[PDB]
């Protein structure tokens, strides 16, 4: 039968494509508008795909954010990503939203993080959280003391205290702390070790995934 | 009601199709009634030989994020939308010996929720940017754009005459679009939640809207109001897919409760339960000759029921 | 009981597993 | 004695829960993986151990005679060898594949697939069959005394007997034991270093190795003592003593369902989904 | 009004229920299986 032979060749093609496509990482770079995600893209129109090999590991990155539609209808397509590369610019704490111009960017970003972290599709998905443009954030925090953005701060305007407070706020609102790991990293515009942090973080993610698959955890 | 209910529907999985390695989001039954199309997140679009459980074609999708699918009534082309906003039309029968993409319609801003062919070279699509659009294949340009929805148009269904169609949005409203006019004949806003699925009756004078509030509300074009509301206290989940039988008695409805609950067109009684899928039944369709009903679910399984 | 040998110095083996 | 009660409890658990594992891992309910395929193979091996060994080794000791026939004796001897070799090599397979899954995880992402799981399972079953061909070749049933049958393992030369005995001792207990010990030691070390309740399942990774030696050491030691000492080795280990030693081995077939599968909550959820 | 549309819907259903394989199970000779 020629049709049976064609179907067997097609099935061989499909299983080879699966064997060469189950070894990829499939990162979901879901950041926020003007939050320095493009910088992460350069150091590596509804979905933008970036493919790069680091240390003989293949990474596929879904630069989502240009959709501008209701997120409840298309986010479940990304169920099964290794991690969510949530990108926030620290220096944008005092920056104003372009859409609304009356409500702060950190409040919008933590609202987005509360929405993304607390959903059915990412119950067991780690969030690699990059904090972009810290090399502008030290000057902005010497000028603006973060008091207007966070009334509940009760602290000084030092770089370390403000950065740790923002990292604590981002690791806050993770209601399901047992399964989701907020791998937080501090990066500049000129930082070049972001791909190394991504490699190490997804190595920890796949090790924890193998622990749960083997039942050791 | 004076009608006689058919009763319990004993309908079995005769054919199951495997070869998908990721969740299936859309299916469409061809007019030839033998060839099936399945679209999944693996990046592979499969033309299935449904009767012999064979794979006619494996199409390497450029965008793996495909949320809708359509198979041409002539059986020559196949269309896929999705998150990349590009409706890709592929040539199944090629002289060179390999499947090739024919056209890449890129004029939608939102993701392509549903695409359906009117003719061989005309396709209507709906997107999450509050718009539907009729397109020419050979031109690659929108023939027209249907606007008027204030929410993301999630579901699109074509009448058998392919002259009128209806679209349901996340605004909890379904509008009757004329293809030629592009002017809203009527608006049905009895729903409370987003219309996830929609399907015309084979008469063409009625259509079922499977919203996410577990009510497959059936509307009639000439009646101007609602006829029946399919609300069951047991079911609380959303209605992922909606289809009809040829007589339209069985309002097939894929559900988020992992099962396909068959309904009664005239008495709103759940004539069957079809729990044979591990994951959510994403896509559901009757065969055009009514011979079988195929459901594809997120467990990468396409099952044919006779 | 069941003395695998039932005798003296017969060197008659028994089931290893 | 008390041996029959322990044999009955071990049979009840190691058939009931083990067939429950085979049923659950049979149909894929999204909780079947590579290690679950290896658990399916190990469960088949341990069920074969439970149904083939304990009523069929208890009775030559509890009754003192072998009621069954010579062809039954040779078939059960093949089952003995294939089940012990597949169980030990499958335990080593789960150890090495966990060693690939947690240590060097990129190589796991490269080649740890269900196809490799099936290939390794088939490889261990075929190797076990090939290595234990001499077990039914040479399990000739000899009438020991006037009317007592015991299924003696007669060998043509003594040198062949202890050569094969030490071959079995190294290739099923010594080398598999040290391989599984090294593998779970490396998993515990990279759990401590590479990445807390995981330090508390390092206790379970310890019991999987030390309890394995505890369960499987007396059987191999007794068989080696039988191989060299010859006359007189049986008289010290006939009856209830050896009928407890094998019980420890069957306790291994009792503990394997409990540790990998029944302890964790995921298999309880699979049990609920099956119901 | 609702009565005419409902009656037409019932008429179509009772007219086309005869050749519907879902409502009336198809004999196994038609499908080669």
């Amino acid at each position: 039968k020629a049709a049976a032979e064609r179907s067997k060749m097609i099935d061989k093609n499909l299983r080879e494509d699966g064997e060469k496509a189950a070894r990829e990482v499939k990162l979901l770079l879901l950041g926020a508008g003007e939050s320095g995600k493009n910088t992460i893209v350069k150091q590596m129109t509804g979905i933008v795909e970036t493919h790069f090999t680091f240390k003989d590991l293949h990474f596929k990155m879904f630069d989502v954010g240009a959709q501008r539609s209701e997120r409840k209808k298309w986010i479940h397509c990304f169920e099964g990503v290794t991690a969510i590369i949530f990108c926030v610019a620290l220096s944008a704490y005092d920056l104003v939203l372009a859409e609304d111009e009356e409500m702060n960017r950190m409040h919008a970003s933590m609202k987005l993080f509360d929405s993304i972290c607390n959903n059915k599709w990412f119950t067991d998905t780690s969030i690699i959280l990059f904090l972009n443009k810290k090399d502008l954030f030290e000057e902005k925090i010497t000028h603006s003391p973060l008091t207007i953005c966070f009334p509940e701060y009760t602290g000084a305007n030092k770089y370390d205290e403000a950065a740790s407070y923002i990292q604590s706020k981002f690791e806050d609102l993770n209601k399901r702390k047992d399964t989701k790991e907020i791998y937080t990293h501090f990066t500049c515009s000129t930082d070049t070790k972001n791909v190394q942090f991504v490699f190490d973080a997804v190595t920890d993610v796949i090790i924890k995934n193998n622990l749960k698959d083997c039942g050791l955890f | 009601n004076n009608i006689d209910p058919v009763g319990r529907i004993q309908m079995r999985t005769r054919r199951t199709l495997r070869g998908h390695l990721a969740k299936i989001y859309a299916m469409h039954w061809g007019t030839d009634s033998r060839l099936l199309v399945s679209a999944s997140q693996d990046g592979k679009l499969i033309i299935w030989d449904s009767y012999t459980t064979n794979k006619v074609h494996a199409i390497p999708l450029r965008s793996s994020w495909v949320m809708t699918c359509a198979y041409a009534p002539s059986g020559n082309y196949v269309a896929c939308g999705g998150l990349d906003n590009i409706c890709s039309i592929y040539n199944l029968k090629t002289r060179e010996g390999n499947v090739r993409v024919s056209r890449e319609l890129a004029g939608h801003t939102g993701y392509l929720s549903c695409c359906r062919f009117l003719d061989d070279n005309q396709i209507v699509t709906s997107s999450g940017d509050t718009t539907c659009a009729l397109w020419d294949i050979e031109t690659g340009q929108q023939t027209t754009t249907f606007t008027g929805h204030t929410g993301d148009v999630m579901s699109l269904s074509l009448a058998p005459d392919t002259r009128l169609f209806v679209s349901g949005a996340c605004d909890a409203s379904a509008k009757l679009w004329d293809v030629r006019e592009g002017m809203c004949r009527q608006t049905f806003t009895g729903h409370e939640s987003d219309i996830n699925a929609i399907c015309f009756f084979p008469n063409g004078n009625a259509f079922a809207t499977g919203s996410d509030d577990a009510t497959c509300r059936l509307f009639d074009l000439r009646a101007d109001q609602e006829l029946m509301t399919y609300s069951h206290d047991n079911i609380i989940c959303g209605i992922t897919s909606v289809s009809f039988s040829k007589s339209g008695r069985l309002l097939l409805a894929g559900y988020d409760d992992f099962n396909c609950n068959v309904w009664d067109a005239l008495k709103a009684d759940r004539a069957g339960v079809l729990a044979g899928h591990d994951n959510r039944v994403s896509c559901l369709g009757v065969t055009d000759d009514g011979m079988a009903v195929a459901t594809g679910s997120w467990d990468s399984f396409l099952k044919i029921w006779n | 009981q069941g003395p695998w040998l039932e005798e003296e110095e017969e060197a008659y083996g028994w089931m290893d597993f | 004695a008390i041996r029959i009660t322990l044999y009955a409890v071990i049979f009840l658990m190691s058939v009931g829960g083990n067939m429950l594992i085979i049923v659950v891992l049979g149909l894929s309910r999204r909780l079947r993986t590579v290690t679950n395929a290896f658990l399916l193979s190990l469960a088949v091996s341990d069920l074969l151990l439970a149904v083939a060994c304990m009523p069929f080794t208890l009775l030559p000791n509890l009754m003192g005679t072998f009621i069954f026939g010579t062809v039954i004796c040779k078939a059960v001897s093949y089952l003995m060898g294939v089940s012990v070799s597949v169980s030990t090599l499958s335990l080593v397979a789960i150890a090495l594949e966990r060693y690939s899954a947690i240590c060097r995880p990129l190589q796991a992402r490269v080649w740890q697939t269900r196809s490799h799981a099936a290939r390794v399972i088939v490889a261990t079953w075929l190797l076990s069959g090939l290595l234990m061909v001499p077990y039914p070749v040479y399990t000739v049933v000899q009438p020991v005394g006037p009317r007592v049958l015991q299924c003696v393992h007669r060998w043509p030369s003594a040198r062949v007997r202890q050569t094969w005995s030490v071959l079995l001792l190294l290739l099923l207990f010594f080398i598999p034991g040290v391989v599984m010990a090294v593998a779970y030691g490396l998993i515990s070390r990279e759990l401590y270093l590479g990445l807390l309740a995981k330090k508390r399942v390092v206790r379970m990774l310890l019991v999987i190795v030390v309890l394995f030696f505890l369960c499987w050491l007396p059987v191999y030691s007794a068989n080696t003592w039988r191989a060299f000492d010859g006359p007189g080795a049986h008289r010290a280990l006939s009856g209830a003593p050896i009928s407890f030693i094998h019980l420890l081995s069957y306790a291994s077939a009792c503990v394997n369902p409990l540790v990998y599968c029944f302890m964790h909550r995921r298999f309880r959820q699979a049990c609920l989904e099956t119901c | 009004k609702v009565s005419k549309a409902a009656a037409d819907l019932m008429a179509y259903c009772e007219a086309h229920a005869k050749e519907d394989p879902l409502l009336t199970p198809v004999p196994a000779s038609e499908n080669p299986f």
